């Protein structure tokens, strides 16, 4: 449906843009990990409980 | 000497299957020691692993956590360079250590940081997380499993896609913004470490799952190359998907008007997405919090 045109045509049209060109980076690009110098910013805390079942 | 390790390592795995725990590892250490004393290294090492590795499959946590801490030891005394050979015998004594075993961590962070200091990476060798990632995982130290599998390697990856799979299952009420605090994590993750075949490849491990189980409504745009499984029902997820293609341009335009888009998102990851404008589009200045 169009309930989720509007973004829709943005996502679409962004990543046309956005490829226009070879970016820069490719997918299988891989900074090596002997170069990873720090770890960017800490991700948010998940209030959900992890565990282990069977 | 090659003759009589051998020997001595089966009067000592008998002193472990009679019982004689005490008996086994006195005797074994002081031995050891005899050996680091003349600079023998490399016999001390193998006893030293031979006997960690019993007492570790005989339960015996207590003599097995020890020994390890021994070995490690040596290795620093020895100066012993990180690579196949070092870095297998202490997955070979990580697989028998008990998930639960009161020391676990520590033993972790010993072997790590002498991959640190013995390598060139400065968070330590990625196969050796590999294997540590998976200990701590089974302990259910998820945040310290994430850690090492994120500097791990491929089956890292898969390990930290199951791991926050299985986490997002684990989730009664799941909502719109809940299927994005699992999901950014892999993009986010990867795209700091600069590894973006890992996070296109997380990612689309984790889509399709997320497409065979929950069944939302979408639809695969592709162009000049590049997909974007646009979810109908998850914009958190479309904005995150746009934000690896976007780094990977390393174009201050196409950052800015991401941003611009997606005003709520942009002051969700803030912080995340300073970072990531000063690491793929030499940002200095800092990220104007839009509420």
């Amino acid at each position: 449906t169009s309930a989720s045109g509007p973004e829709h045509e943005f996502v679409s049209k962004f990543l046309t843009l956005a490829t226009l060109t070879e970016p820069k980076l490719p997918k299988s690009y891989t900074k090596p990990l002997k170069d990873v110098t720090n770890l960017g910013v800490p991700l948010p805390t998940l209030k959900y409980k992890y565990k282990q079942n069977r | 000497m090659g003759a009589k390790l051998a020997k001595t390592l089966q009067r000592f795995e008998n002193k472990i299957k009679a019982g004689d725990y005490y008996e086994a590892h006195q005797t074994l250490r002081t031995i050891a020691n005899r050996y680091v004393r003349s600079k023998s290294y490399e016999h001390a090492i193998e006893l030293i692993s031979q006997g960690a590795l019993s007492f570790l499959k005989a339960k015996q946590g207590g003599s097995g956590t020890d020994l390890i801490f021994y070995l490690l030891e040596v290795y620093d005394l020895a100066e012993v360079k990180v690579d196949d050979i070092s870095v297998a015998r202490l997955v070979r004594l990580i697989a028998e250590l008990d998930p639960s075993e009161p020391n676990l961590k520590d033993v972790i962070t010993g072997m790590n940081n002498w991959s640190i200091k013995f390598s060139e990476y400065k968070f330590g060798d990625p196969y050796l997380h590999n294997t540590i990632g998976s200990k701590l995982l089974e302990g259910d130290f998820v945040y310290e499993a994430e850690r090492y599998f994120m500097l791990g390697t491929h089956d890292s990856m898969i390990k930290y896609v199951d791991l926050l799979w299985d986490w997002l299952c684990q989730v009664d009420d799941i909502e719109d913004s809940t299927v994005a605090e699992f999901f950014s994590r892999l993009v986010f993750n990867y795209l700091f470490i600069s590894n973006i075949s890992f996070a296109h490849e997380s990612k689309d491990i984790f889509l399709e799952r997320f497409i065979e189980k929950f069944h939302p409504k979408y639809e695969k745009i592709d162009k000049n190359g590049y997909e974007i499984v646009f979810f109908e029902d998850y914009s958190d997820l479309n904005f995150l998907q746009l934000l690896l293609i976007t780094c990977q341009t390393a174009d201050a335009s196409y950052f800015l008007n991401l941003k611009n888009h997606y005003l709520d998102f942009s002051q969700a990851y803030k912080s995340e997405l300073e970072f990531l404008g000063q690491e793929y589009f030499n940002i200095v200045a800092p990220k104007q919090t839009n509420f």
